[PDB]
């Protein structure tokens, strides 16, 4: 809003990475939990345990 | 004996096949999608202007 249409905005360093983030960590964490769930399910032979 | 270990343990066998399939979906998303696994000769192009 303040700058003109002629201006444009780009990012560097930490900001760049945050703007260009694939949400990769989030997917990985969900998968890790699901893996932990299943690997203890195998140990106890019970889905609930 | 090997296949009976799984027959006696129903959740173990299914746990394993869920892992195999989860790994599968992680895999397909990561895998490159192309028409042919053909290798085109790699080329470098040099251009000049006079």
């Amino acid at each position: 809003q303040s700058l003109g249409d002629e201006y444009s905005i780009a990012w560097s360093g930490s900001a760049y990475q945050e703007v260009s983030s694939k949400g990769a960590g989030a997917y990985a964490f969900v998968l890790g939990m699901i893996f932990v769930f299943l690997i203890l399910a195998a140990q106890y032979e019970r889905w609930l345990m | 004996m090997f296949s009976k270990f799984f027959i006696e343990r129903p959740i173990f066998a299914s746990v394993v096949a869920i892992i195999i399939s989860i790994a599968g979906i992680i895999g397909l998303a990561n895998l490159p999608v192309e028409q042919y696994p053909s290798l085109t000769p790699p080329t470098v192009q040099v251009s000049a202007t006079y």
